[PDB]
RNA sequence: UUGGGCUCUGUGGGUGCUUGGCCGCUGGCCAGACCUACUUCAAAGCCACCGGGGGUACCUACCGGUUG
């Protein structure tokens, strides 16, 4: 510890003790006048470490460099199964006069289609940077004595629109040269299907599946060309009130019916038959159901899961590699069982990427919880009772997964921000 | 000029430009604050709350740029004479210029920063140390130290002396490197090199509470405490980011408030002008760190008309209190506490001027004919967002007019955690008040 | 209530003058 | 007591001292004669017990330990000074171990907000709390029990919280620093956890240096994965070991390429990325012609995924093969 | 608006117009320090708040005396 630097001006200095005030005490004897620089220096560090005595960091490992480390705490992804950044946007300014009757979210581009039981049909493009009035109205279509029920985009690229409600009859929206047609005969099918409410699209875009108004011991439907809009296979099962819902599998190809009572079949088109039949577990009667996932059972379609909605109002939630036994359980067991909402289950649906589960029942004020797969559990952080949701009615998933749109039944549909 | 109005005074302002402030302590029952407006400096109380005790008259013609008060008198070193500016330095006594310091005429550089000790005075300009007998107010010598590079010979950091070192100062270059000098003699006689040279500059650098040991702030990185005789190192930290580079430094002196159990001394409060963050280690076993202060001001900002920073920390006199003056025309006192352990202070003094200029001025009328009256309190709208009543009689019990428990929400939500920002959260700014205390009732 | 911080107080604390190094 | 007045002169250490019996009549009792306003901040807790003199249970302590951190720090700092003194001793780390574990439990299940910047703060927050006793356990070298212990506690810390990948490997670190033989099985599960619940795909280093100090490498990381998924641990060991250009590695390599424990994608990518080496590499060659032709010869599905792999890049296993053998 | 309410407590400001903390101050200090000197002449009187009627042995006071 020898000190490097020296100097020699502290010898040729000296001061004056007994004449210094302020040094006066620091003497050691009352002889001590005319000092030294360095004794000086001596002394001033006695006063100073008798003012203040001297502290002991004065006197590696991994975690303690890390934690010298500074850069360390400096301020879509995957997403974690208890709670989500989620960040209420901004709300679409025009409102339905009607109850919200469904939304769609296009393929490709964040454009919307609100859809409402005024006959009436929404499109916005989704901008929160835009002014003065943010999510912009492309355009207000409205359709004459045609309440309108449900709508559907067309295509993987997102191409069409159909749209079908309490009409005998249904309409095909082609954007591009904005073209219309109405269908209105299913080739021997008109005492058959009263309605053109229920109906599903093909992921491809390729088959259109409409239900049918004749229930009397069990669901049938039917299978259209879409391209060609032609009746091109029928599906039929024996339950007791008919069709609950329904969907396609990740293919296109085969697909699943939900009956109440709670039977699901799943049913392929290479085959054209029914694959099997198997009972949601203890669902007394189902209300809504829905299909999604991926790398499941390819040969059921790949896709993982399957969303059961029962009218008591319990969730059943199962995985479809589990469903296998081509073989198939005929009672399967809970993968996971959801009992978080009193009434009977409004409407469910699969986040496109698979990992989210938005459903909600509709006579309660917000009945809408959220469950992140595969852990199958609630989000236990969203939404608060003062969170605006609304009588909710329609929830719809954006295209690229980051973007919720819900709508009540009092025509105000709201946005959130789903933040990983 | 005009025939009718004298200009009187700036207000709206307690510090919200670049230069520090300067803090001495009086008896054992006071601490004077000391800050620059721009035009003049206040001297603030603290035991007193924050009110003004000293406004410095008469006005500088150019803006301060450094500036220190010792037992009894204000230095102000004014004049960046690199563009037109007329430059210079005066001393001041309660508010009042009692003496000027007569300048090299050979000074084309506006004067950094202002030390004081013993009988002689030291002034930092650019690259360049001029030196003060003070006991006589008199020009004594002119240290020019040298570098092989343009860029290397200059002057950043800045100086200090050490407490038990006679008449030896402590610099920083552009390169890595801290130079003593003897001021008697004017002599360079040592230099300390930086360790892993990588780190480029001294930023900064302060002794500690300990003898004969500096603590250096690299804007390439490190903190880095060494003996200063031996040249030993005491400690490495990597705290400052490559492009965050640190501000500055200080010490807890209190003697306790380390180790956790509140029975440990030895505590670094730090802090980076690119932030408005501060920071918190305790020094004993690892130099570990224990607590980040988050927003303790606005964070400085180009996208954004905002403005602020840090520009000083200081530990007083050996007590939990510690100062920061941002550049958000903002300081907010902090202090330790002591039944628990804490990680960071609270508050528990504030003052506020806004960080954006004023949009709108009202002033208020006559408590019909008393004394709240004609000319006491004035409302400022401010492109900050906010409403201001400004005192006129006594500047400290001016107020701001808030919005609610907003501080709160925002340290609820993230606003002060790392979207909008606060002042998005506030109202937006001011097109046109108007008053009537025709029922204001207090 | 515990956990609460008293009236805060100025405390006495010696200091080092620095104005003797001259 | 009844000479030195402990009860009021020293309540801290002595009532944490009595703290890990709280089931049984002695504790009651000197919570009978304590004095009331000389119970530590941390520590009053027990007053509703105090007014109704009845054991309190586990729950309550540890709830208090939940939301009120001060609590913790005491004990963690007593229970510290006990094995600093070596004096540690087997009812007190489990009891340590069981509170600080449903503490750092609670305190996550709170931590957790959903906002974002909050998140992250409050587990910065957490850390520092946690910081020095946790580092004094996971490296307290004579104390094998609270080794155990500072697993469980950063175990959960990792599994639990969504912790960053630099703030895990430096846990990795610092374990690997510390364990001894008695602990290593344990702590290889917590590598498990902490590799198992990392984002990235490789490991820093010294990690798989004491790795390959490892006695029992593939035959205790089987046993593991009988119950515990080791693959992204397994991984991240492959590839530093392809990154390491030493050749003491290989037994090592070629064992966890035979153990059957990696992905199919994982295997694949692993035989590139030891190919890729084989070409940056400039006999050193020799011996990775020797690995290279065990591995193409490999019989089970990890030398068909090898074969599909080769086929997949479209290089020729027999250039090389005739490359090394010439 | 990715939880909120009542209720209580704690801190700071202001509830009046912005000139220092201390001292043995035309000066000094805040780390203080020095500590016991020097000496020509006691004082002018007055005022001075007790609840009412009533008694006065003893005490106090006033006045007027008396021995020494």
């Amino acid at each position: 510890d020898a000190p490097a630097w020296e100097d020699s001006d502290d010898e040729r200095l000296t001061i004056s003790l007994a004449g210094a005030t302020r040094l006066r005490k620091l003497r050691i004897s009352e002889s001590e006048d005319l000092v030294s620089g360095i004794e000086y220096a001596r002394r001033l560090r006695q006063q100073y470490l008798r003012l203040y005595p001297q502290p002991d960091w004065a006197k590696p490992l991994p975690l303690d460099s890390f934690l010298r480390d500074a850069n360390s705490f400096k301020v879509r992804r995957k997403l974690r199964p208890e709670t989500i950044d989620i960040q209420r946007t901004r709300d679409i300014p025009d409102t339905h006069k009607a109850a919200i009757s469904s939304l769609a979210f296009h393929p490709r581009y964040p454009i919307l289609l609100s859809s409402s039981t005024s006959s009436i049909m929404y499109l916005h493009k989704l901008d929160a940077s835009a002014y003065p009035t943010p999510n912009p109205l492309l355009t207000s279509v409205h359709v004459k004595r045609t309440d309108l029920r449900r709508a559907a985009f067309v295509g993987p690229d997102g191409g069409e629109i159909i749209f079908a409600g309490r009409r005998r009859y249904f309409h095909c929206w082609n954007l591009s040269s904005g073209l219309v047609k109405k269908v209105s005969k299913i080739q021997g099918h008109q005492k058959e299907q009263r309605t053109m409410e229920r109906f599903r699209v093909s992921p491809c875009g390729r088959y259109m599946a409409l239900v049918a108004s004749d229930k009397k011991g069990g669901g049938m439907l039917n299978i259209i060309n879409v391209g060609t809009m032609q009746w091109i296979a029928q599906a039929r099962i024996d339950g007791r009130h008919g069709v609950a819902d329904f969907a396609w599998w990740s293919d296109g190809n085969g697909l699943t019916i939900a009956g109440r009572d709670g039977q699901v079949t799943e049913w392929s088109m290479i085959t054209r038959r029914t694959v099997g039949i198997w009972r949601d577990e203890g669902s007394i009667g189902g209300t809504v159901m829905a299909l999604g996932g991926r790398n499941g059972p390819a040969e059921l379609g790949g896709d993982r899961w399957v969303a059961i909605g029962s009218n008591s109002g319990i969730l059943n939630v199962y995985d479809r590699n589990d469903l296998i036994e081509i073989r198939i359980k005929k009672y399967p067991t809970p993968t996971r069982v959801f009992e978080q909402l009193t009434t009977s289950i409004s409407v469910v649906a699969f986040s496109p990427d698979g990992q989210l589960l938005a459903f909600g029942s509709q006579h309660k004020k917000d009945a809408l919880r959220l469950v992140h797969l595969p852990s199958c559990t609630v989000y236990r952080n969203w939404p608060t009772e003062q969170t605006p949701l609304g009588r909710v009615t329609a929830i719809a998933f954006s295209s690229k997964s980051d973007v919720l749109a819900v709508g009540n039944d009092v025509g105000r549909v709201r946005l959130w921000e789903i933040r990983g | 000029g005009s025939a009718i109005f004298a200009p009187y005074r700036t207000i709206g302002l307690i510090s919200p430009t670049g230069v520090p402030f300067t803090s001495i302590p009086l008896g054992k029952t006071t601490f004077q604050i000391t800050t620059s407006v721009g035009r003049a400096l206040q001297t603030y109380d603290l035991k007193r709350g924050l009110n003004l005790v000293f406004v410095t008259r008469p006005q500088t013609p150019s803006d301060i740029t450094a500036t220190h008060a010792w037992k009894e008198r204000v230095y102000a070193a004014f004049g960046d004479p690199r563009n037109g500016e007329p430059q210079g330095l005066w001393v001041f006594q309660r508010g009042k210029k009692v003496a000027e310091l007569p300048l090299p005429s050979d000074l084309d550089q506006p004067i950094k920063q202002i030390l004081i000790f013993g009988g002689w005075i030291v002034a930092c300009a650019l690259t360049r140390i001029e030196v003060w007998k003070a006991a006589t107010l008199e020009h004594y010598t002119t240290i020019f130290p040298a570098a092989s590079k343009k860029g290397d010979n200059e002057l950043t950091g800045g100086a200090i002396n050490m407490p038990t070192f006679l008449n030896k100062i402590f610099v920083g270059r552009k390169d890595g490197w801290v130079e003593i000098w003897n001021v008697s003699t004017g002599k360079l006689i040592y230099t300390l090199l930086p360790p892993s040279p990588d780190c480029g500059a001294v930023t900064c650098l302060q002794p500690t509470p300990a003898l004969s040991l500096l603590a250096i702030a690299y804007s390439g990185g490190p903190l880095v405490i060494q003996n200063v005789l031996t040249d030993k190192t005491v400690l490495l930290l990597e705290a400052g980011t490559d492009d965050a580079p640190v501000t500055s430094i200080s010490f807890r002196t209190d003697g306790l408030g380390a180790g956790q159990d509140g029975r440990k001394d030895g505590v670094m409060a730090t802090a980076t002008s690119v932030s408005g963050d501060v920071t918190f280690w305790d020094l004993n076993k690892g130099g570990r760190i224990m607590g980040v202060l988050r927003s303790a001001h606005n964070p400085p900002s180009r996208h954004n008309i905002v403005r602020g920073g840090i520009s000083k920390i200081e530990f007083l006199a050996g007590q939990p209190v510690i100062v920061t003056s941002g550049l958000d025309n903002s300081l907010k006192t902090w202090i330790f506490d002591e039944s628990p352990f804490s990680p960071v202070p609270r508050i528990l003094h504030q003052r506020s001027g806004h960080a954006a200029p004023v949009r709108c001025l009202h002033f208020l009328p006559s408590d019909f004919d008393g004394a709240e009256g004609g000319n006491k309190w004035l409302l400022s709208g401010g492109k900050d967002r906010s409403l201001w009543g400004w005192s006129l009689r006594r500047d400290g019990q001016s107020a701001e007019l808030s919005q609610g428990a907003i501080r709160k929400k925002a340290r609820k939500m993230g606003l002060l955690a790392g979207t909008t920002t606060l002042e998005d959260l506030k109202a937006p700014e001011i097109t046109c008040i108007a008053s009537s205390l025709n029922r204001d009732g207090g | 209530p515990v956990g609460m911080p008293a009236k805060w107080d100025v405390k006495e604390a010696r200091k080092y003058n620095i104005e003797a190094d001259g | 007591i009844r000479r030195f007045r402990i009860h009021e002169f020293n309540t801290g250490t002595l009532l944490a001292t009595f703290l890990p019996y709280h089931t049984i009549p002695a504790f009651v009792t000197l919570l009978s004669i304590l004095p009331v306003q000389r119970i530590p901040i941390e520590y009053r807790f027990l007053d509703p017990y105090i007014k109704s003199l009845t054991p309190p249970p586990r729950a309550a302590i540890v709830q208090q330990a939940t939301n009120r951190p001060d609590l913790l720090s005491a004990i963690s700092r007593y229970t510290l000074d006990s094995c600093r003194a070596k004096q540690e001793y087997p009812g007190l780390i489990s009891f340590w171990g069981g509170i600080m574990a449903e503490a750092v439990n609670g305190m996550i299940d709170k931590m957790r907000s959903g906002r974002r910047a909050i998140q992250l703060e409050n587990d910065h927050l957490l850390l520092q709390q946690i910081g020095p006793v946790l580092s004094e356990a996971m490296v307290m070298k004579d104390v094998p029990g609270i080794q155990i212990a500072s697993y469980m506690v950063v175990a959960i810390l990792a599994a639990k919280g969504s912790l960053n990948d630099n703030i895990l490997t430096a846990f990795m670190e610092q374990l690997v620093h510390g364990w001894t033989v008695d602990t290593l099985r344990p702590g290889l599960v917590c590598l498990t956890m902490l590799a198992q619940h990392r984002s990235a795909k490789q490991l820093s280093g010294r990690v798989a240096k004491a790795v390959i100090k490892v006695p029992d490498l593939v035959s205790s990381l089987r046993d593991i994965s009988k119950e515990h998924q080791v693959d992204k641990l397994a991984n991240g060991l492959v590839l530093a070991f392809v990154d390491r250009g030493d050749i003491r590695t290989l037994p090592v390599i070629n064992s966890l390429l035979l153990s059957e424990l990696l992905q199919e994608k994982q295997a694949k990518v692993a035989y590139k990325a030891l190919l890729l080496a084989a070409h940056k590499i400039d006999n050193i060659r020799k011996q990775v012609g020797s690995a290279l032709v065990r591995l193409s010869q490999a019989e089970g599905d990890v030398g068909d995924a090898i074969r599909t792999a080769i086929q997949e890049v479209d290089f020729n296993i027999e250039e090389l093969e005739l490359k090394l053998g010439a």
